[PDB]
């Protein structure tokens, strides 16, 4: 649904980045890799936690009620 | 100040007893939300 | 000091890169798991809800609100709730902390951990807050809001370790090495057609010295030197998840050597 | 539902004690000792110290099943060195190593920058 | 011809018949409201039938089952008739 907190495996917190994470690449025009470097996500493990993400409650937040 | 059930659609706060059928105030929506309970819940937050 | 010795090569609020070195390999692995599993910690281990309009369900945001990281530098100055001698939660074991938030905007509401206040008495002890590491001092994006959705919640903090919960961590990872240059031969490694070629050498190689080819197999070295580096999630300062990792290891020791006593 | 209370893993329920002390019958001068919440952590350690001991003659340790947080340590030692002896010679010998690392750490420290 | 069903409370009359799960949870409409955390073999839907004083039709939880109402929903269908929609999280 939303950014998970922390990542899976190691524990790092993770849910603080996904905004960053966005901007980098839309204001910045960065890539995904040089992002995620930026932000400090250096082990797969917490990089694939922010690059695999789907941010559906954007989606939920469209209906109504 | 209270509300028994809710509207599927207007979200109008509805509230009425038997012989009431099943409609809101304009909102014809034959539907109604049960509205949820006051004693709060506790969750683990695990 | 004669003994287990440090030799830090990099430092800072989040990582300790350091050298361990004159110790046994079971007491570096220990500390190692320790550090991963029982440093005591506060987190959010209960959350009333009085109001959720927000498109979550309520477990799923009261599982978020105890992966929130928290102030947990004076922890030893608090209780665990288990052990307190009041019924239930009081501010001599517990931190109360509290969450409103309205869709006010038409555009889409964040809750940030920011958004968290505290309300019980934190007496002086430096607890509870919600740590913040982010470039613009939001913290972790709990929820996010429509216009007209709202979340009243009610936390409770508590004391914990890892065993019970890995939100209670205070340790990233851990990274840990020894031996760089195989030369205990511990390890076999899989080849193709080259050990050598085929795996990558390590950082530490350059920390030590590299076996000279016509030396007979070392049979009484013993595993010394190990390179360990910390990274701390922020509940508590890096320095700190070492040193109380050492500590709790000793009391663990102590709390046996007063079973033998009071035995 | 039939999962146990993680702090089950760390708290001593009850009629339950850090320790139990059995006279191993196999061989003379063997002590079988039943740790109650406590896994390799302190198992492993102990067992390491324990075998830098010289008068000790045996010391392993195994925790039977992952389910439950408990192991067991055997110790045998010379005629004469109780094995209780060892263990509380073990402990003080890990706990001094630790205070040594611990000061050494908290020595480097200050001499960084950052 | 004058015999229907009523969601509502039912305390035992005349029939006594009713089952094992506790129906302190049910609201005096017959039904359970959201946030009503349920489990063991609760009642979550209150019904009776009088057939020719109170024979208890009504929805226990699913014995394995346990969690928190979610919603229920009240509504009608083409033939008029009252309906009960109760979803368990
Ligand atoms: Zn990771
Ligand atoms: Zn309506
Ligand atoms: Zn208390």
């Amino acid at each position: 649904m939303i950014v998970p907190v922390r990542c899976f495996s190691c524990g790092k917190v993770v849910g603080d980045k996904w905004e960053s994470y966005l901007n980098l690449l839309q204001e910045d025009e960065l890539d995904e890799g040089t992002a995620l470097s930026r932000l400090g996500l250096k082990r797969y493990c917490c990089r694939r936690m922010i690059l695999t993400h789907v941010d559906l409650i954007e989606k939920f937040l469209r209906y109504n009620p | 100040a209270t509300l028994k059930y809710i509207c599927a659609e207007c979200s109008s706060k509805l509230s009425l007893s038997r012989t009431d059928a099943v409609r809101c105030k304009d909102c014809g929506h034959r539907i109604l939300l049960k509205a949820r309970t006051k004693r709060l819940v506790q969750f683990e937050a695990r | 000091e004669e003994g287990p010795q440090v030799k830090i090569r990099e430092a800072s609020k989040d990582n300790v890169d350091f050298i361990l070195s004159n110790v046994d390999l079971a007491m570096a692995n220990s500390l190692r798991r320790v550090m991963i599993a029982e440093i005591p910690t506060l987190a959010i281990d209960s959350v009333e809800v009085e109001t959720n309009t927000t498109v979550l369900a309520d477990e799923f945001i009261a599982h978020r609100l105890g992966l929130i990281p928290l102030q947990s530098m004076d922890i030893e100055q608090l209780e665990y709730s288990r052990d307190c001698f009041c019924e239930d939660h009081c501010d001599k074991c517990s931190v109360v902390l509290t969450l409103q938030a309205f869709g006010e905007s038409e555009s889409t509401t964040n809750v940030y951990s920011k958004d968290l206040v505290i309300v019980s008495n934190l007496m002086g002890r430096n607890i509870g807050h919600p740590i913040i590491q982010d470039k613009e001092g939001n913290g972790v994006l709990i929820c996010k809001l429509r216009k007209g959705q709202e979340l009243k919640l009610t936390c409770v903090a508590k004391k914990g370790i890892a065993k019970e919960h890995a939100k209670w961590g205070p340790a990233a990872a851990i990274e840990f090495e020894y031996d760089p240059w195989n030369k205990l031969k511990h390890t076999d490694y899989w080849y193709e057609q080259d050990s050598a070629k085929e795996w990558p050498q390590s950082k530490n190689c350059e920390y030590e010295d590299p076996p000279n080819e016509g030396d007979p197999f070392d049979y009484k070295a013993q595993a010394d030197t190990f390179y360990m580096n910390v990274e701390s999630v922020g509940s508590i300062p890096v320095d700190q998840v070492v040193v109380r990792g050492i500590d709790t290891l000793q009391k663990k020791v102590a709390s046996i050597l007063l079973a033998l006593t009071q035995m | 539902m039939n999962a146990p209370d993680r702090f089950e893993l760390f708290l001593l329920g009850e009629g339950e004690s850090k320790l139990k002390i059995d006279p191993d019958t196999k061989a003379p001068n063997a002590v079988v000792i039943t740790f109650e919440k406590e896994d390799h952590t302190l198992g492993n350690l102990i067992r390491a110290e324990l075998l830098n001991d010289r008068k000790v003659l045996f010391a392993a340790y195994k925790v039977e099943h992952p389910f439950f947080a408990r192991f067991k340590l055997r110790i045998q030692t010379t005629e004469g060195y109780d094995p209780k002896d060892a263990l509380k010679n073990a402990c003080n010998s890990i706990i001094n190593k630790l205070g040594a690392l611990k000061t050494n750490f908290e020595t480097e420290w200050n001499l960084q920058t950052l | 011809m004058s015999i229907t069903e009523t969601f509502e409370k039912p305390q035992r009359t005349n029939t006594l018949r009713m089952k094992h799960g506790t129906y302190d949870k049910l609201d005096d409409d017959g039904l359970i409201a959201p946030g009503v955390r349920v489990s063991g073999e609760d009642v979550i839907i209150g019904k009776t039938t009088p057939i020719s004083s109170k024979r208890d039709a009504s929805t226990p939880l699913r014995s394995t089952e346990n969690g928190i109402v979610d919603q229920v929903l009240v509504t009608t269908n083409q033939d008029g008739l009252k309906f009960v929609k109760v979803r368990v999280r």
